[PDB]
């Protein structure tokens, strides 16, 4: 029973994407099993023989991480944490660094407490099979299932008759031909250095008091840096999020949350309003499932299910225009002005902003104290539209730093 | 032109017969593919990819600053040089030595310090992160 | 001291004024009233022709469209191969250079280099000082 242990995995975990094999007790680089360098010829017969001898060894590695997990912790948290490279690592997917660091990451999480993430997963995949989710994913993802929505669209009862899934699929046509217009059709790598920074101020946001830290902070962190803070390396946790597993006429495809293009895709999918046909009870149950856990997820990131967010002109309500201008004037004039504005308005004190957020500078004088004042000299309309948006939405806030609105 | 037939000889090496385009390829540690082309000038021009660079942000903005200030220094004989594959995330390491000046030790030196050229590279690309 | 008896002919054959290593080490020549080519014979035996020219933004999405072109220059590189775009150490200057072992130069193959790196360098310079067109 040459089998690595969880240590020996834990071992190898970093944040990349190098491919590791399990072989002869030892997982690692497959060049580092041997002193010297090995060399083959490409031809017709190696290529298919060396693509089934890598899909092999990268299935044995993901079950030798899988029994290193059962063998170190209870079934049921070792299932849990292995559930994010089951489906990948089943199609001979490679396992890597960095799937082994969150994996790792989501198991010291879970094994103090599960049901967050359990709950995060279920939601996950509710929203997985939902149509709008996966052409919001062809969108961010430009040659992976290239027309998959389009040609969705020309599909009616006869194409698809069912009160399983095809009514719930029906149901949200319409939202998918929403969904697929809007944006850049790749929407951008919209960063202007600031918006690294701005990222910044964002996780700082998400730490204050009603906020969540699960999900944004790791959205927050892929956007900023390319990739989730994983504990290996309430509360941010792990930093670990659900894989978006997706299934359709296109093909099989496994979406890392830390992926930028997978966390934007989440983004845009989250911004409109609830679509009340498949949040009807009258609706298909698997239409209530899937929007329900988008609601869920956008109400996690603060957005109601009121709040209708489109990637625009760089539609919003004329509050919501003046709002969203007020939070760029405060980002674009300081480094520490929107944190404590998203603080006066989390307190219903938006009218205050102005004051708070004053900086006294004293100068030497007499008779008193004389100072130098910077205040961001938000216009009494920007003051009342943002005091109409009560708590922003960290989702709102989310598409000011992606320059989406 | 099939000369190298001494060079992997020398060193217990696969065959290499360069067809359909006179392109031969070699596999190294089951990671990289190393590609033997023939210049229509008389070289032998060697050229590995040898990983990606991220598609947008700041790691890519990184990786490019990398890749720029790579090639001002000697990376290697023959002129090696770091490039970017025209779909826009590839990196190639390629460069290329005048046949005549090409036996087959020598090529061993120059086969070798590509493959520990490209290593460094791979490593260097994939730690960009901190 | 190893090259100028190559650089001697290459100049003489070229109608070119003559070019002295000061010292041994390095030489440079004004091409054309233009730019100014550097003969930089280095310790290991090679012959390094070098041009410095432009510079890249400071910061900025122009800044990163001279690395999305520094990145491309490089991959399968035309006629002799023997050149590199590349970013000098002070972050903003390009460089296009290129080093061959002096075993390898003739005075004849020296003249083909020598007039790569110059439509090289001509065509280099006006792509990136066109860089937002």
């Amino acid at each position: 029973s040459p089998v690595p242990d969880l240590e020996q995995f834990r071992a190898i975990a970093a944040q990349k994407d190098d491919r590791v094999i399990s072989k002869r007790g030892e997982v690692k680089e497959p060049s580092t099993f041997h002193k010297g360098h090995k060399f083959a010829s490409v031809s017709e017969g190696v290529l298919r023989k060396k693509y089934t001898k890598f899909f092999q060894e990268n299935i044995k590695t993901h079950l030798d991480l899988k029994q290193a997990l059962l063998k170190e912790e209870k079934p049921e948290t070792a299932l849990l944490a292995y559930s994010l490279v089951s489906p990948s690592g089943y199609r001979g997917e490679p396992l890597t660094e960095r799937k082994i660091l969150e994996v790792v990451s989501l198991l010291d999480e879970v094994k103090v407490e599960g049901d967050t993430y359990q709950q995060l997963k279920n939601t996950f995949d509710s929203i997985s099979k939902d149509p709008r989710m996966q052409v919001s994913l062809e969108n961010q993802y430009p040659g992976k299932m290239d027309g998959f929505g389009a040609q969705l669209l020309e599909m009616g009862k006869e194409k698809l008759k069912g009160s399983g899934v095809n009514a719930a699929i029906n149901l949200a046509l319409p939202g998918v031909g929403l969904l697929v217009a809007t944006g850049r059709e790749l929407h951008k790598a919209s960063v202007n250095g600031d918006a690294e920074a701005y990222h910044h101020q964002l996780e700082q946001i998400s730490q204050l008091p009603g906020r969540d830290q699960r999900l944004s902070m790791p959205m927050q962190q892929t956007l900023a840096i390319g990739h989730a803070m994983l504990s290996a390396e309430q509360g941010p946790m792990s930093g670990v999020l659900p894989r978006l597993e997706i299934s359709n006429v296109k093909g099989d495809f496994t979406f890392s949350m830390q992926e930028p293009a997978a966390v934007r895709a989440l983004m845009a999918y989250l911004g409109p309003k609830e679509d009340t046909s498949m949040s009807s009870p009258q609706a298909p149950k698997e239409a209530q499932e899937m929007e329900a856990a988008r609601l869920t997820l956008k109400q996690m990131l603060g957005s109601s299910p009121n709040e209708h967010l489109v990637p625009d002109v760089d539609m919003p309500s004329q509050t919501e225009s003046t709002a969203n201008g007020a939070f760029k004037k405060l980002l674009s004039e300081d480094w520490d002005w929107l944190m404590p504005a998203v603080r006066a308005m989390d307190k219903g004190e938006a009218n205050k902003i102005n004051e708070k957020l004053t900086y006294k500078l004293p100068l030497d004088a007499a008779n008193g104290r004389v100072y130098l004042d910077k205040s961001p000299n938000l216009s009494g309309a920007q003051l009342d539209a943002l005091d109409k948006l009560g708590s922003p939405s960290q989702l709102r806030l989310m598409y000011l730093a992606e320059g989406w609105i | 032109q099939p000369l190298l037939d001494e060079f992997c000889r020398l060193n217990e090496l696969p065959p290499l017969i360069l067809e359909d385009g006179n392109r031969c390829q070699l596999l190294v540690d089951d990671r990289f593919v190393l590609y033997f082309t023939a210049t229509e000038d008389d070289a032998l021009m060697l050229s590995v990819a040898f990983g990606g660079l991220e598609k947008s942000g700041e790691l890519r903005v990184r990786g490019l600053e990398l890749l720029a200030r790579a090639n001002y220094q000697r990376v290697g004989s023959g002129n090696l040089a770091l490039s970017l594959a025209p779909n826009g995330r590839q990196l190639v390491l390629a460069g290329r030595q005048p046949t005549e000046h090409l036996n087959s030790a020598n090529l061993t030196v120059w086969f070798h310090e590509i493959i520990e050229q490209t290593e460094l590279w791979q490593a260097r690309f994939a730690m960009l992160d901190q």
